[PDB]
């Protein structure tokens, strides 16, 4: 009974975990805490693997088993869903949040799309299921997250080579993140916020004079004005590089 | 002119006023020339510049000669930066750097820190027309950044400076060193493209690499063996302060400015021979420099004169002294300088002091009075405060009385907020990230700050606002609000948003150790300190017997109580 | 000498120490030429120049060709990293064609690997030229690259020859001559000669300019490492 208790204890808090959710404002459904319940399943396969040393281990043998292989289904599950959460987490950042960087990149952004319904899907089909362990029970959910997984990684990295593009038609931009630079980007028909950046791409000159649509001048940290000799027109097509 | 002048057009002239005081001074220099030759010798090392007229090319068609050595100018935009005051350590400097950076080698200072070499750098790129980012190192600072913006600076042909290139993890100095090398030796080589960041990006010409090494614990810092050979070292020598501070002075219109930079530079290095060494005491070039700037409000109060100078260095140096130098720098005071001691614009709020401590229960004496007195002129400038002494000193009761004091004074409410440091974590104090949901929580600092900068109430726009760091403070924790403690005055947060400070929001640290904080923080913060109790051992049992006594009397009979 | 302990020793493994005022980089080159010749120079440096000494490294321990790696000192990272498992590895250079590994380190240097040291032959390089060898070397190097300008250029450079050997023999005493050590590479004799071509070039063919070809000798090319002014009135005093 020394292991039959610790089994039956394994057995009982599978039983009964599962993950915490929380709604998103795009009606995902993301999930917090992934160390508890990663940890919990870890240190019960290791306690599981360790049971086998023991000599009383025929008689449990095939209990032991059943949930050996349960865990390591459930450790694959996991360990790609919380970086197929991060990766999607992540991207939606960047694109779903903004009109004109979608527009800059529109297959990016529906293989985001669908990948988003499918996520959704997926993840509003196993949430029904009420505890983490069924999971594994699902057909084809590992195989589902490696799909997502992969596509959400080779979406980003489309997009740093986008943003390394665009850094390389203004190299000032190498001054900038890629938090702010996206926030230059996006910013298309404002193209007003871009001062903000100027201290930091520009060095001495702090904002931006705009009269109307066109750029008079800038202006310095001091409060310098400085007046272009022609002022530039802008519309609403221009691109901010 | 300057006098008459809006504060815009009053920087402009002040930036002029540098240079045409260099003008005059290379003028009297050849005037006083015995030999032509000896005429040819000074004007050889003045920074000489010449405008080309067969050249088309506008944007190249000026440059600068050093030496013999010609330099284009880039038109960049450089507003109107703070002039460095030209003197003979930096034409060397300047001279230095232009025959290094001709041939194609990179610029290197090296020597203690205080003597200029950060701002020799950024100066010399000024008149050249340059920006010169600086690269500052081991401050919340990692390798993919440096990696980033040197691209950018090859790129766009910029030129870079590594301040304090001696403080950086080994691992990201030796990458960074490759990196170096890699740029210094596309640029004498002549190679259009050089493969850094695992890309190969093209190099313009024009890019220049400087760094400047400030020492080491053993002594004179190095660079590693491998940028040795691409580098060209300059030791920095003691700064001209003399010079400096004269032309500063002459600029501000004190009269017999010369006496008086010299009277300024001598009590300085008097006070750093004299008064016992503490980590906190910086009697250097940035603190004669910071009691010159102090001097312009006092301007219109007390004059041009000396006195305005001995007043200003009362306001800087002596707050910040212990009680045995305190003696030691109004001996100095006395003996260099000479004034009345009549101190202006201290009666008002004098007044007001005196009415806020006997309201609190406090004793006004000599040295409570001297130390509220220091507070509030030091909270006139500085938007951070350290107030250090020993447990039961009084920190507190200052800032308490001088808050009340000042609230009764100009009219303007005051809000407090008593946070101790080190009790709360710092994803407590400043708010923690969800790294599974990516949901931002506020925090403590944050939060109150939020509130202030978003008044809906409409109250925090007329009114102070004091957060008081009443736990000993660590680098660890400041090091989240140095941005607010630079000129910045922005609350960076690791993620989110940034937020600005009002000029309303005040900081203090009552702290009373300051065996772990960087000179950095106590460089940029107003440092007050407690060496004696500020009342004595009858005055707090007298305040103890009366706060005891308004206890008593909300539940006992008045004849009972009397 | 360097010939003996080589020949004398069965390791194909030896670390040729020195100061960092002179190198024996010429004593190997004469050490190979004197027999089995094939050594090839390889300058550690940059990540180029890193891949190309990984390779070549191993080129030779199988071709059998001499090689020398010059300044580990700069290149600890990849000897720790590379050089350090390879030796090891190769510690049978026997099964491999015979085949000799030499290493210049300094004295004053970085520390190196306890077992490299122990493992390879050591060997110090102590001679230290006069006054004369250098002024003679430093005259016959400068003419092997031809001509540049008139003939004040060559009496500049044979001035500015005399001037680096006297600076680098001084340098070598302490306190007395310089009173701290300094070490006056070939970098601060090439932007001398440069400045002198220049000034030359510019002026005129004539003697008018020392007074500022003195001060900037002393006070930028050969003043720029000093930071006391007993040592920079010194090298002052010699220039005048
Ligand atoms: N003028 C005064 N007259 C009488 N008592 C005084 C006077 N000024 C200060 N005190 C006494 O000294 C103390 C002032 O506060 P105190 O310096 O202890 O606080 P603190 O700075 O928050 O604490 P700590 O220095 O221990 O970290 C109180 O005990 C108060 O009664
Ligand atoms: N030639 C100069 N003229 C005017 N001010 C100077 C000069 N040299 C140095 N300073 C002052 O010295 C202060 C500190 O110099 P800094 O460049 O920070 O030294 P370091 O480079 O060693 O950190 C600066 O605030 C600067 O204003
Ligand atoms: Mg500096």
């Amino acid at each position: 009974f020394v292991i039959e208790k610790s089994l039956n204890r394994i057995k009982k808090f599978w039983k009964e975990a599962q993950y915490e959710v929380i709604e998103h404002s795009s009606g995902l459904k993301l999930v917090r805490e992934w160390d508890v319940l990663e940890q919990a399943c870890k240190e019960d396969l290791e306690e599981l693997v360790s049971m086998k040393a023991s000599n009383y281990y025929k008689i449990f043998e095939q209990d032991c088993l059943d949930l050996e292989s349960k865990l390591t289904k459930l450790s694959e599950i996991q360990v790609n869903w919380v970086e197929v959460q991060f990766y999607w987490l992540d991207l939606y950042g960047i694109l779903g949040e903004n009109l004109d960087i979608q527009n800059f990149l529109p297959l990016e952004t529906s293989k985001f799309k669908s990948l988003t319904s499918e996520y959704k899907m997926i993840t509003t089909r196993a949430f029904q299921l009420d505890t983490t362990i069924e999971v594994i029970h699902i057909p084809n959910f590992d195989t589902t997250l490696k799909l997502t997984i992969d596509s959400l990684k080779m979406i980003k990295s489309s997009l740093s080579t986008f943003l390394e593009r665009q850094r390389r038609q203004f190299p000032r931009f190498y001054f900038l993140g890629n938090d702010d630079l996206l926030k230059i980007i996006g910013s298309g028909k404002h193209h007003d916020q871009v001062s903000k950046f100027m201290k930091k791409m520009f060095g001495s000159i702090e904002s931006i004079i705009f009269l109307e649509d066109f750029i008079t001048g800038v202006r310095s940290v001091e409060g310098e004005v400085l007046n272009l000799n022609e002022k530039i027109e802008l519309k609403d097509s221009i691109q901010a590089q | 002119k300057l006098n008459k002048s809006s504060d815009n057009v009053k920087k402009k002239i002040e930036a002029l006023l540098v240079e045409y005081l260099h003008f005059n001074n290379v003028i009297g220099q050849l005037k006083n020339c015995s030999t032509k030759e000896e005429a040819r010798l000074l004007w050889a090392k003045v920074q000489k510049f010449y405008q080309k007229n067969d050249t088309l090319d506008d944007l190249n068609s000026v440059f600068i000669s050093q030496s013999g050595y010609l330099l284009q100018y880039k038109f960049e935009y450089i507003g109107i930066p703070e002039r460095l005051i030209y003197t003979p350590l930096l034409l060397i400097g300047f001279a230095t750097l232009t025959d290094s950076l001709h041939q194609k080698y990179g610029g290197c200072f090296f020597g203690p820190a205080g003597t200029g070499k950060t701002e020799t750098v950024k100066a010399f790129g000024q008149n050249l027309g340059r920006v010169v980012v600086v690269f500052n190192c081991d401050d919340s600072f990692d390798y993919q950044v440096l990696s980033r913006l040197l691209v950018g600076i090859t790129q766009i042909g910029a030129w870079g400076c590594f301040d304090e290139f001696n403080r950086l993890d080994e691992k990201v100095l030796s990458a960074v060193s490759a990196n170096i090398q890699q740029i210094q030796n596309g640029l004498q080589v002549g190679k259009s493209h050089i493969t850094l960041l695992e890309e190969e990006t093209p190099l313009s010409p024009h890019t220049a690499v400087f760094i400047t090494l400030n020492p080491g614990y053993n002594g004179r810092s190095e660079l590693p063996e491998n940028l040795k050979k691409s580098f060209r070292e300059f030791s920095m020598k003691s700064p001209q302060s003399g010079t400096i501070a004269e032309m500063i002075l002459q600029i501000m219109g004190f009269e017999d400015s010369k006496s008086l930079a010299s009277k300024i530079v001598h009590f300085l290095e008097l006070l750093s021979s004299k008064c016992s060494s503490m980590n906190h005491y910086h009697f250097g070039l940035r603190t004669l420099k910071g009691v010159l700037r102090n001097c312009s409000p006092l301007i219109s109060e007390f004059g041009e004169g000396e006195k305005t100078v001995v007043e200003s260095l009362k306001r800087v140096i002596l707050p910040s002294l212990g009680d045995t130098d305190e003696l030691v720098f109004k001996d100095e005071l006395s003996k260099i300088f000479d004034s009345a001691g009549t101190p202006l614009n201290s009666k008002a709020i004098v007044q007001c002091l005196k009415d806020a401590g006997q309201r609190s229960g406090f004793s006004m004496s000599e040295e409570f009075l001297k130390k509220c007195m220091q507070f509030y002129y030091m909270q006139k400038t500085q938007q951070a405060l350290i107030l250090v002494g020993k447990a039961g000193c009084g920190k507190t009761a200052t800032w308490k009385t001088v808050i009340d004091a000042m609230a009764i004074f100009d009219g303007h409410a005051n809000v407090v907020y008593v946070i101790d440091t080190k009790v709360l974590t710092k994803e407590s104090l400043y708010g923690s990230m969800l790294k599974a949901t990516l949901e931002w929580r506020d925090g403590l600092f944050t939060s109150i700050l939020r509130r202030v900068n978003d008044d809906i109430t409409g109250t925090f726009k007329n009114s102070r606002i004091w957060v008081v760091f009443d736990s000993d403070l660590d680098p660890e924790y400041v090091e989240a609000m140095n941005s607010v403690l630079d000129d910045n005055k922005i609350l960076t947060l690791p993620n989110g948003e940034r937020l600005p400070i009002p000029p309303n929001f005040r900081i203090l640290f009552e702290t009373d150790n300051l065996d772990h904080t960087t000179p950095a923080t106590i460089t940029r913060c107003g440092l007050l300190w407690f060496s004696t109790d500020v009342c004595s051992i009858s005055s707090k049992i007298d305040h103890l017997l009366n706060k005891s006594y308004e206890a008593l009397d909300n539940k006992l009979s008045m004849f009972e109580l009397d | 000498n360097i010939a003996d302990v080589v020949a004398n020793s069965e390791n194909n493994y030896f670390t040729m120490a020195s100061e960092r005022d002179v190198d024996g980089t010429f004593k190997l080159i004469e050490l190979a030429k004197a027999s089995k010749e094939s050594l090839k120079i390889i300058p550690l440096g940059s990540i180029e120049n890193l891949n190309y000494a990984q390779e070549e490294i191993s080129k030779s321990k199988i071709e059998g060709g001499w090689i020398l790696l010059q300044n580990i000192q700069m290149s600890l990272s990849w000897v720790k990293t590379y050089l350090h498992k390879h030796v090891e590895e190769t510690k049978a250079a026997e099964e491999h064609e015979k085949f000799k590994m030499f290493m210049t380190c300094h004295l004053t240097g970085d520390k190196l690997p306890a077992p490299l040291l122990q493992r390879t032959d050591r060997f110090v390089y102590e001679d230290i030229p006069g006054i004369l060898d250098t002024v003679k070397d430093l005259w016959g190097s400068q003419f092997f690259t031809g001509k540049i300008s008139g003939v004040w250029s060559v009496y500049c450079t044979f001035l500015l020859s005399w001037f680096h050997a006297l600076i680098t023999a001084r340098t070598r005493l302490v306190p007395h001559g310089f009173s701290k050590k300094y070490y006056f590479n070939d970098c601060d004799f090439q932007f001398a000669s440069v400045y002198l071509e220049n000034v030359l070039a510019t002026n005129s063919t004539n003697n008018i300019p020392w007074a500022q070809v003195r001060d900037h000798i002393a006070t930028i090319v050969y003043g720029g490492k000093i930071d006391e002014e007993k040592d920079l009135e010194v090298v002052a005093k010699l220039c005048a």
